[PDB]
């Protein structure tokens, strides 16, 4: 049942990927912090079973709904457990249940038979309002000590064919604790049925970084320092 | 000495002392599943040790008294008396039963087969170990054969590390393949329970229990009640677990919607939110100071 | 600028564990008892000193 | 009480041995007696009951 064929492509990703290290509130200091981050400047996928690694930033600009929900998993088999989720007009779905992945899962738009065969074993499942709501939507996703954090923006960006210059700070969604192993991630789509369609996102991987933020009075972060992105910024950081 | 001159000193310092209690807690009216992870009837063997999780709830550990007269009962990283106040973030508990006299082994530190070929703790455990009798449940007149423990394992057990494979093990060079000859045994062995046993050899149900501190907006606590609020008052306060003392004042700080707490550039707490009814606090510090005595000379 | 930064490293140097459990007295106080406390306490009283 | 010297020291025959009780070492560590240089070597063997 296979439809899609990929073609992949590069491009720089820019001041692109900043969330909020913890739920601590501050006001008009500057904070270093030392975590998992999108490196600046660093070297993009362009996408017309992928690695997960430490972390994946994703990005989104289409309208047409045909991006919902990702599926998470080592084997991607029934063997073992593996996070879906999927995010429709009303709510979202969250299992960790052994599901027996096809090879192109793909909703029929709504059953389910061809995204994977049989459903099995499983602890957890997760119900809320979707994900989802000229726009562009940036996911971070990271598997840490038992627990799946989820962080998200959501910002109006004018017609360009790149990602924009600026600083967005991506708040936090939602942190599942799970405590599971993952390698692979996979992207669903829902193709009306079996009508030709295409779609287009990008993805990157986070490192280890130290970053040096600033903080605003009204407590939003407006402005970040990569310290290994050149001498002038490892000054900036020693001088802080 | 005897005598002053003239001149001033500085004799003591003073503060200002707390007038009384403030304390908050969510508004959960669940039960924690404590009762659940006990008298379940079936206990699982301690090579394949369940592990269960436990959030969202207000756990209450009188149960816990009232089960049975416990052989033991030793808490690490906390004191036992005072796990009726305390907050955490998630619980997890492994239940399982094991021989009498090899309750010892666990413990942060220890070395023996339970410890590093089928249960091994960290180092820097917070939590504590509950090891009751159960000869009267688990002791068939003939033998109770279902528990299983492993034996042979090539490399010791990592923290929290749960090994299920069953495959004949080697000892030597030559291959088993497949059969248990000579120099090939069965990594597992089957525990005997008969009631003609003396102490040391009859089954014992363990519960390990683990706590997960300084993380997220913990959940696991609503034992104690809460009371009202008090402003403008040096009075002490505790807010799901921040325990402190100060004066309470309205705030005008704008918290989005998932901070919980803040902190300044010296980078101690000035604000806090109330679990009960979403409100920002400001905190400052009760007032203190020095004493200094003026006087002329005694003569 | 020295007073003010003199300052501001003394008041940092509080957050220190020193070796120890944590860094807050009140925090060791509600989760321990006497016998055990005083190994924690004497590290974060020879660091202040 | 044997002492051990001028030669080249496998433990490998310590493994193949048997499935030991008890092994402990408290000087060094167990795995990396394989690359570690000694000057003499003393061992002494005895029953003992369990
Ligand atoms: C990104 O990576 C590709 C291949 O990995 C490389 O050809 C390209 O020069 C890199 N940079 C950009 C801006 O595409
Ligand atoms: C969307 O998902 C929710 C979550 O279970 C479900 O209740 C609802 O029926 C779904 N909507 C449709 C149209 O299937
Ligand atoms: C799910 O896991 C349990 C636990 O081992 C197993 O007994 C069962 O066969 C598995 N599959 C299904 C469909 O329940
Ligand atoms: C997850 O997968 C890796 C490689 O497939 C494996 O080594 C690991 O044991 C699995 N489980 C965990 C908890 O990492
Ligand atoms: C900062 O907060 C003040 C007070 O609400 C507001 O008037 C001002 O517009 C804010 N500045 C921003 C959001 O850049
Ligand atoms: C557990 O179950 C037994 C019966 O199976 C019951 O007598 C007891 O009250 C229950 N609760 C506890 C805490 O033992």
């Amino acid at each position: 049942v296979n439809l899609i064929t990929r073609t992949q492509s590069y491009t720089n990703s820019f001041t692109r990927g900043v969330y909020y290290p913890d739920k601590v509130f501050r006001s008009s200091v500057l904070h270093s912090t030392q975590d998992l981050f999108l490196p600046f400047f660093s070297n993009v996928t362009w996408f017309h079973a992928l690695p997960f690694n430490d972390g994946v930033y994703f990005a989104s600009t289409e309208k047409s709904n045909i991006i919902r929900g990702w599926i998470f998993g080592t084997t991607l088999d029934s063997k073992t457990q593996s996070l879906l989720i999927v995010n429709n007009a009303t709510n979202v779905v969250i299992k960790v249940c052994e599901f027996q992945f096809c090879n192109d899962p793909f909703l029929d738009v709504e059953s389910e038979f061809r995204v994977y065969s049989s459903a099995n074993n499983c602890t957890f499942e997760y119900v809320s309002q979707p994900f989802l709501m000229k726009n562009l939507r940036e996911f971070v996703f990271k598997n840490i000590d038992g627990y799946f954090k989820i962080y998200s923006k959501h910002t109006p960006i004018n017609l360009e064919r790149d990602l924009p210059q600026g600083f967005s700070a991506l708040e936090p969604l939602v942190d599942l604790p799970i405590g599971i192993n993952i390698t692979r991630f996979q992207t669903l789509l829902a193709l009306h049925r079996w009508t030709a369609g295409a779609a287009a996102y990008y993805v990157g991987y986070l490192q280890p970084r130290t970053f040096l933020l600033k903080y605003n009075e009204n407590g939003t972060i407006t402005d970040a320092v990569d310290c290994a992105l050149d001498p002038l910024s490892e000054t900036k950081c020693t001088l802080k | 000495s005897f005598t002053v001159e003239k001149g001033i000193y500085q004799t003591s310092n003073f503060r200002v002392q707390p007038t009384e209690s403030i304390v908050r807690f969510p508004n959960i009216t669940n039960l924690c599943p404590f009762h659940e992870v006990f008298n379940a009837t079936t206990f699982a063997s301690v090579y394949a040790w369940n592990r269960k999780r436990i959030s969202n709830c207000v756990a209450d550990y009188s149960v816990i008294y009232n089960f049975a007269p416990f052989f033991a009962f030793k808490c690490y990283g906390v004191s036992p008396t005072k796990l009726n106040d305390l907050c955490f973030t998630n619980v997890y508990a492994d239940s399982f039963v094991i021989r009498g006299n090899e309750v010892s082994q666990i413990a942060p530190g220890q070395t023996g087969n339970i410890a590093d070929y089928n249960y091994k703790l960290p180092d820097d455990f917070t939590g504590c170990v509950i090891a009751w009798n159960s000869n009267k449940l688990d002791s068939k007149p003939s033998g109770n054969y279902n528990y299983l423990y492993r034996l042979f394992r090539k490399s010791k057990l990592k923290p929290f590390e749960r090994d299920i494979s069953t495959e004949i093990y080697q000892a030597g060079n030559k291959p088993c393949n497949g059969v248990a000859g000579s120099n090939c045994y069965s990594p597992l062995q089957s525990y005997g329970f008969r009631p003609t046993y003396g102490v040391g050899h009859q089954p014992y149900r363990v519960v390990v229990l683990s706590f997960e501190l300084l993380h997220a907006p913990a959940t696991v606590c609503g034992p104690k009640k809460s009371t009202n609020l008090v402003k403008n008052k040096c009075v002490n306060f505790n807010f799901n677990g921040l325990t402190g003392t100060g004066v309470l004042t309205e705030s005008n700080k704008k918290f989005l919607p998932f901070q919980q707490f803040g902190r300044d550039i010296a980078d101690t707490t000035d604000a806090v939110r109330d679990p009960q009814t979403l409100e920002i606090l400001d905190i400052t510090p009760c007032s203190f100071g020095g004493v200094s005595v003026i006087t002329p000379g005694t003569n | 600028n020295h007073n003010a930064q003199a300052l501001n490293t003394l008041v940092k140097q509080l957050s220190s564990k020193f070796g120890a459990i944590s860094s807050v007295l009140n925090d060791i106080l509600s989760r321990l008892d006497p016998p055990e406390a005083e190994v924690q306490i004497d590290r974060l009283i020879t660091g202040r000193l």
